[PDB]
């Protein structure tokens, strides 16, 4: 239970102490944080991702800061640093002075217009990228893989992750938003070539579906996805009593297998040689498949068939009556059982609801595969964000100072009370030019004022400090891209978040 | 709880030296063997930079990372773990001084890059191509053996080292995974490091010395049952009906006497003579009555020579693994010109040797089988990994710190870029390079600068690769001496340094993670 | 696994050996003081000599045990 | 070191300090021992026999210490006892006194990479000329005073006065019944403890001598199939007394029926196992006793493992429990088996005589074991020193009379060589005086007095001290031309082995 400044200064004691090493942990020159595990261990993290998990809670507001780092991790997976940075970077200056001006409130609506002038600043500096050209994305998409940096597959997996969210973009809500990712999924492939780590349609099933008898391939015959009751039903659609008598025993087995029959009267008509039964899978049920010349598929689940629903594009059958093709194994279908390494890979290509496409990732080993798998992430995430938002914006102090004086100019434009948060929020922008230089080792001061001067001339339009060169430069020059996607999404979060814990003047039970 | 900035940074450079302070006493022939009765709780002895770490149970977090990076090195190398650990904290000293004079760890590491390059480039610039020859290989052998052990016992280990390296070259393997075989032997003296052109087998038999001397081997390495069992089991265990157990017990013995009489058929088919031995080797045990039936006929039936044997037997001897006796030819088995069942100490060690197409030529080490015999068991293996690299590379530079007065002094002469942004990491880098040449030189009671200035200038003057005499701490010429650094060895320890030296430099804060 | 070396243990041996003689100092001609000795067993313990109480007394000392056994010898 | 974590019992200071310190302090025994001494150690492993000892091996058997060297180093000292029985009370003090010689050089700052070398180098220089200072040899091993002379350093080293008859008794034992051709056996010739008689009465009765009682008869034939059984007779089903008078007059019989007719078939199949002697690890029942005599089977009423072990060893026996008709996997070894009265005690005597496998057995007669063990200890370390398996012992000057001989060898050779090892070698020329002091200590003078007057004898070979008045003021007992002599074997070892210990123990920092 906290109140007043004890919340507010405690809110400062929440995110900032989180965001302290994080700025060293952030930027392209990011300096990892050392951690000390409860075992006596160590974890070296540039992440705002891993720190909050391990580090124990230092303040109730931090538990709220953790989730907005989650929310940004949920939204992207990067910017988790900045959201707790930016919001916590807002908490230190404005509130207490403005509680001395007596308000959480004027700061909120200030934060809201501290939000918009950036959103006002962005549309110029955040300028449309062409999602058509891969390299026009790949410059953003190399900007995604360049900091986290697994360099070998930061090359190919991008073009893969480019194609990943591209091939998983049909996305139809009617508004053509592209959040669409899940269709794009990695594939854990033993052995094989380090290349042919690539995007294929549907979902080739690497999870639970690996069998000596699928035959070795089922191409034209269907993969049949059963939610439904492949096991017998003793009545019509239903079940009746067991055997206490000679009379009851013969009566039971008729409708039992007849249900399996009347299932596989309507199940066999659609031509599987592989029926994947996630539920209703049982010995006699799969033994029937064994006896039906249709592969008995066990140790398989909803994700599988939901991935197979995402693979051939099937709809996992919710009707015990009348199974068909477009139910399960849509199209002529391809179920391709390939051992690259010793795992049978269920390859189900030929996706219906097309543009739902996984990513076949093949290393010579899981690491060199996971090296594709991790580089894929930031790429495809930012690809998703670039395909979502077809814009890019210069990184570093460019967005920082162009909005900084803007908010400052806006603060002077207002010359009111809320100016003071604008005064506080504009500086929140500039800790990043600090952060970028607070990495490289020069004096950000000389450059801050010079980046002020970079605004004095150029309004820091495209000109930020680039963390790894530690100098104040055009990012359209350097091709360093935060998108209006990645940033505004990150900036949007913290804007709410600082308000949130500032909307807390009292913590209670 | 947290430690901010320099605090977590102080923890970095703090733990690093005691490591090296072991190494200043652990490095080279100048270094000293370290008995650890504490480390794992075991009673131990070791010289190496990598091994002393893992032997300890280490409670310090900075040192939890430390046993990691020399591991992959000692895998390749066997030396330089006794060294790389030195350069890291010696680098952590500099890097500390520069943040002590103030700096970020980033603008520190920035100067490592070109400095690391120019030195890694100097690896190329110096690299001495040494035609890889048992003589030169003896030197690369003993230098790692001298590093870890007596130059005396180095040359004792060196032979069996340089023995099986040409013998693994005989297997067309530039690395060595086989004839890496180091066989402890029960003896009053560890002084004996020998070579067996074939295996050292485990159990001649529980009925011993069947045919103890086999000078022509027909080797059947068989996981079969001449011991199936003689004891009381029903389904293979104790069932609930006691009378039903011994019913199958005879057929268990009879299925042995199936395989036994098959050998009477087999030894006949194979040999027909005790002259050229048919050799049963069982991955399981063997009944003494199987042995008795076989031994009196001039057969040696070995039991429980391990799966490594079952391979190396099937391998080194040109042998086979045939899991049914039945009837087989001598050529259905491999051949070894000597199989001798040999007792020094308790166990009789059957030596299957002169093995045709040897895939394993065993390196015999006699001794008390203590940490002592292990102390000569690791250095050889470590020295093996060194000459393994010496087989791997065709280029081996001198040892004895001869490289850095050629390497560091050049980087001491010049920033690789000749600009100050490098100097911040070049001063740190080029400095840390000279620890190994200076440490044992100063460990010998010879001041580093006066010792270095010679070996430095003696390189500057003569263009010489100029070593240190590790025991006398004097400038030597390691190009001729034979203390020689594999291009494979020296390269990774640079990386192993750099890879572990950056993030820990770049981590200024530590906190309890749970 | 305990030892005391040198004179310190040596001299320490005598008194443990001597104190029992300080009892028997003259127990042959009996006159002196005789205390009825009740051990931890509830056993009232006396003697016509030194040996029987010596039989009753035990020590962790080898020394004080020797001359005991010797006087018993 | 700089860490809260990791591990060590040694290092830094400690390696220079604790690793040298207590390893020396171990020597206090060997500092008072090895050569004639009345000084002894009461060591109580709590056996209810409070054990007098000067023997380092069974002194160090109890001693346990965290010092990894002193933890280890007892190994080389016990590895010594394996190789020679005498010279072991020499091992611990010599290096132990030779240790802190280097530590003083460590105070001078003379390196561990340096000093021990000179020792090792003079360890060579010793073992270089150490065979040159060999003088005599123990040649005829049937002969008493060629054997008892080697014995006359060795038991003497352990203990002083008793030595002489022991040496005779041990040479009169004829451990040469083992031709010593490469043959010696510690179990076949064995010590057999007999309470009472004299220790001068302590004898050697050839065969296997068991103070355990031969029960009933003796063997049917002297080449027995020897029945060595842990529990052949425990009783079958025992009798009872219920009322503190009788249980029932009726219930008495049926248990003897089970007892007898089993122990009938038992001992009848002790006769059907062909046992000429049945050797019972447990007790005997009078019925089986009666059966053992009728079936004509020598009976041993009780057997300690001391029997059963050597029985398993010599006879090829396996001591077995029997409630059942037996079978002999024991058989015999023995060509002779007896009840003899030895120690004037009725004794189970298994016997034969050969060169190899031959049992020719010491029988020790003493009022206690502390008598018959530490003396045996003193005894057997000469018997152990008799074990060379180079028949000629290459007898050096005994009583450590070669100290002064090598002392001026090493100190002159320490003068030759330059560099810090010249000190270490001259330091190696020092620790010689330890046993001469260890003697002069139990004798009561400083080795200086001794050794300086034996620096006046220069090359001598004969004169060296001990426990005696000659060892105090005169600084002289004649230990080469003596009757008191020692083999070169233990000379080859102790100087090298105590060094082998002292080699790396300063090197070990962790």
């Amino acid at each position: 239970r906290e109140s007043g400044r004890k919340v507010q200064s405690g809110n400062i004691n929440a995110a900032k102490t989180i965001a302290d090493i994080i700025r060293t942990c952030l930027g392209p020159k990011s300096m990892m944080k050392m951690l000390l595990d409860p075992m006596g261990g160590i974890v070296m993290t540039n992440d705002g991702n891993a720190i909050l998990r391990e580090i124990q809670v230092q303040h109730p507001a931090a538990k709220s800061m953790i989730e907005i780092s989650r929310t940004q991790d949920e939204e992207v997976g990067d910017g988790t640093t900045s959201v707790i940075i930016l919001a916590g970077e807002m908490l230190s200056v404005a509130e207490h002075f403005l509680e001395q001006q007596m308000h959480p409130t004027v700061v909120i609506s200030a934060y809201r217009k501290a939000l918009d002038d950036m959103i006002s600043t962005l549309k110029k500096i955040s300028i449309p990228v062409d999602i058509s050209d891969s390299d026009m994305m790949l410059n953003i998409i190399n900007s995604s893989i360049t900091t986290k940096a697994i360099s070998r597959w930061s090359s190919l997996a991008c073009n893969i992750a480019l194609d990943a969210v591209k091939m998983v973009q049909f996305e139809e809500n009617g508004r053509k938003e592209i959040d669409i990712k899940k269709y794009a999924r990695v594939e854990k492939i033993p052995g094989g070539i380090i290349e042919d780590s690539c995007v294929l349609r549907g979902v080739m099933i690497n999870k639970d579906v690996t069998h000596p008898r699928m035959r070795r391939y089922i191409k034209n015959p269907r993969i049949v996805l059963l939610d439904s009751s492949l096991e017998y039903k003793k009545g019509e659609s239903q079940t009746d009593i067991e055997i206490t008598r000679e009379e009851d025993f013969t009566r039971i087995l008729q409708m039992e297998e007849e249900y399996i029959q009347q299932l596989c009267e309507d199940i066999i008509q659609l031509k599987p040689d592989v029926v994947i039964t996630e539920k209703g899978i049982s010995d006699l049920a799969q033994h029937y498949l064994m006896r039906a010349n249709i592969t008995a598929i066990r140790r398989v689940r909803k994700t599988d068939n939901n991935r197979i629903a995402r693979a051939c594009g099937a709809r996992i059958v919710s009707r015990p009556e009348e199974l068909r093709e477009d139910d399960v194994g849509t199209g002529a279908g391809l179920l391709e059982i390939k051992k690259i390494g010793d795992e049978y890979f269920t390859f189900i290509t030929d996706c219906k609801d097309p543009k739902a496409c996984t990513i076949l990732l093949r290393g010579a080993s899981k690491e060199i595969l996971s090296e594709v798998e991790r580089n894929l992430q930031d790429a495809m995430q930012v690809c998703r964000n670039v395909l979502l938002d077809p814009q890019l914006v210069p990184g570093g102090g460019a967005s920082e100072m162009a909005v900084a004086h803007a908010l400052t100019e806006k603060s002077k434009a207002m010359t009111g009370v809320e100016q003071w948060p604008y005064r506080a929020v504009a500086q929140a922008l500039e800790v990043i030019p600090r952060t970028l230089i607070q990495n490289c080792g020069a004096s950000t001061i000389r450059l801050l004022t010079s980046l002020r001067a970079k605004h004095t001339q150029e309004n820091c339009e495209t000109w930020g400090v680039n963390g790894e060169t530690g100098t104040l430069v055009d990012m359209k020059e350097l091709g360093i891209w935060e998108p209006l996607a990645v940033k505004l999404q990150t900036y949007k979060t913290a804007v709410e978040t600082a308000v949130l814990l500032l909307r807390i003047d009292d913590i209670v039970s | 709880e947290v430690a901010r900035a320099q605090a977590a940074l102080a923890v970095n450079i703090s733990a690093a030296r005691g490591l090296q302070d072991v190494l200043r006493t652990n490095l080279g022939p100048k270094g000293t063997m370290k008995m650890l009765v504490s480390g794992a709780g075991d009673i131990k002895l070791t010289k190496d930079g990598n091994v002393l770490l893992h032997e300890m149970q280490i409670q310090h977090p900075t040192a939890s990372l430390i046993a990691k990076v020399a591991t992959a090195q000692d895998d390749i190398t066997g030396d330089g773990t006794t060294s790389n650990v030195l350069i890291i904290g010696e680098l952590l000293k500099q890097a500390d001084l520069y943040i002590s004079e103030g700096l970020h760890p980033r603008i520190i590491t920035e100067g490592f890059e070109a400095a690391k390059e120019k030195a890694l480039q100097f690896l190329e610039e110096v690299k001495v191509s040494r035609e890889m020859d048992r003589e030169t290989l003896i030197d690369v052998a003993r230098t790692s053996l001298r590093t870890k052990v007596h130059a005396e016992l180095a040359d004792v280990l060196t032979e069996a080292v340089v023995d099986s390296i040409l013998a693994i070259k005989k297997q067309d393997e530039p690395i060595d995974l086989f004839m890496i075989e180091i066989m402890e032997m029960k003896h009053k003296s560890e002084t004996d490091t020998s070579l067996i052109r074939g295996l050292v087998l485990d159990h001649g038999a529980r009925h011993p010395d069947m045919k103890k001397r086999v000078e022509d081997a027909y080797i059947l390495t068989c996981n079969v049952s001449l011991e199936y069992e003689k004891t009381e089991v029903n389904s293979g265990f104790f069932y609930k009906s006691a009378e039903e157990r011994e019913k199958l017990v005879k057929a268990e013995r009879k299925f042995i006497e199936d395989r036994v009489k098959k050998i009477i058929e087999l030894k006949r088919k194979v040999c027909g003579d005790s002259d050229k031995g048919f050799v049963v080797i069982n991955q399981k045990g063997i009944d003494p009555f199987s042995l008795d039936a076989l031994s009196k006929e001039g057969i040696v039936a070995l039991r429980r020579a391990k799966r490594r044997n079952m391979e190396r037997l099937t391998l080194a001897c040109g042998g086979v693994a045939l899991n049914s006796f039945d009837d087989l030819s001598p050529d259905c088995l491999g051949h070894a010109g000597l199989v001798y069942e040999y007792t020094l100490g308790e166990e009789k060690f059957t030596f299957i040797e002169k093995c045709n197409n040897p895939r394993s030529v065993t390196l015999l080490i006699k001794g008390p089988n203590k940490h002592t015999l292990t102390q000569i068991k690791d250095a050889v293996r470590d020295g093996l990994r060194a000459v393994k690299n010496a087989i791997d590379d065709g280029c081996v530079v001198p040892g004895a710190g001869a490289v850095e007065v050629a390497m560091a002094e050049a980087l001491i002469k010049h920033k690789p870029s000749v600009k100050g942004r490098a100097q911040l990491g070049v001063q740190a880098f080029a400095d840390a390079l000279l620890i190994i040449p200076k440490v044992l030189a100063q460990n010998s009671g010879f001041d580093l600068q006066e010792t270095l200035v010679k070996i430095q200038a003696e390189h500057s003057e003569s263009g010489q690769l100029v070593g240190v005499d590790l025991n006398t701490g004097e400038p030597m010429v390691a190009a001729e001496v034979g203390v020689w650094d594999n291009y494979c060895v020296k390269k990774q320890l640079l990386h192993s340094c750099t890879v572990i030296a950056t993030n820990i430099l770049l981590v200024d804060e530590i906190m309890r993670a749970g | 696994t305990d030892s005391s070396q040198g004179i310190p243990q040596l001299v320490s041996n005598i008194s443990a050996c001597q104190v029992i003689a300080e009892a028997v100092r003259t127990t042959l001609g009996p006159r002196g003081m005789d205390k009825l000795i009740v051990d931890g067993r509830g056993k009232a313990t006396i003697s016509n000599d030194g040996a029987t109480i010596l039989k009753l007394l035990d020590v962790v000392h080898p020394a004080a045990k020797t001359l005991v056994d010797i006087a018993k010898s | 070191m700089l860490k809260e974590g990791a591990k060590h019992f040694s290092g830094l200071e400690e390696a220079v300090y604790r690793n040298i310190q207590a390893c020396k302090e171990l020597a206090q025994t060997t500092r008072t021992a090895y050569g004639p001494n009345g000084m002894n150690k009461m060591v109580i492993n709590h056996l209810e026999k409070l054990f007098v000892t000067n023997d380092a091996a069974t002194i160090l058997r109890e001693l346990e210490v965290q010092h990894p060297a002193a933890k280890m180093i007892v190994m080389a000292s016990h590895m010594q006892e394996q190789e020679v029985g005498d010279g072991t009370n020499f091992v611990l003090v010599f290096a132990g006194a030779l240790l802190e010689l280097a530590e003083e050089l460590l105070r001078i700052g003379l390196s561990v990479s340096e000093v021990i070398e000179g020792y090792e180098i003079a360890c060579r220089k010793a073992h270089e000329i150490l065979p040159n200072l060999v003088c005599c040899s123990a040649k005829n091993l049937r002969d008493i005073d060629e054997v008892s002379s080697l014995l006359r350093t060795s038991i003497m080293s352990k203990q002083y006065g008793n030595e002489v008859f022991l040496a005779k008794l041990i040479a009169q034992a004829c451990v040469s019944i083992f031709p010593d051709s490469g043959h010696f056996n510690v179990d076949n010739i064995r010590v057999c403890k007999i309470l009472g008689s004299g220790i001068s009465s302590s004898s050697v009765l050839h065969g296997m001598v068991f103070k355990k009682e031969t029960e009933g008869d003796v063997t049917s034939v002297k080449d027995a199939k020897i029945a060595v059984y842990s529990c052949p007779f425990d009783g079958m089903i025992t009798e009872t007394k219920g009322t503190v008078l009788i249980k029932t007059a009726e219930e008495l019989m049926n248990f003897s029926k089970g007892e007898e007719n089993l122990m009938d078939a038992q001992v009848k199949a002790i006769a059907d196992t062909g046992a000429n002697v049945v050797v019972t690890g447990g007790k005997v029942a009078d019925m089986a006793l009666h059966y053992a005599n009728k079936y004509n089977i020598m009976l041993v009423r009780l057997n300690s493992k001391w029997d059963l072990r050597r029985l398993c060893k010599t006879v090829g026996a396996t001591a077995l429990p029997r409630l059942t008709p037996p079978v002999l996997e024991e058989m015999g070894h023995c060509d002779s088996v007896y009840l003899s009265e030895v120690g004037d005690t009725q004794v189970v005597v298994f016997k034969h005589e050969k060169e190899d496998g031959a049992i020719s057995t010491i029988v020790l007669r003493g009022s206690t074991d502390n008598l018959m063990d530490d003396i045996e200890r003193a005894v057997d370390d000469g018997v152990n020193t008799f074990k060379v398996l180079t028949r000629d012992k290459r007898l050096v000057p005994g009583g450590g009379a070669t100290e002064i001989e090598l002392a001026k060898q090493i100190t002159s050779y320490g003068e030759t060589c330059p560099g810090l090892e010249q000190y270490a070698i001259k330091k190696f020329a020092e620790a010689f005086e330890a046993i001469p002091r260890a003697l002069a200590e139990n004798s009561g003078v400083k080795a200086n007095e001794v050794i300086s007057k034996l620096y006046a004898v220069h090359q001598e070979g004969n004169k060296n001290v001990g426990l005696d008045i000659e060892a105090e003021v005169p600084a002289v007992k004649d230990m080469l031309e003596a009757g008191i002599l020692d083999t070169y074997l233990g000379k080859y070892w102790a100087i090298k082995l105590a060094t082998n210990a002292a080699v790396t123990v300063l090197r070990v920092d962790q």
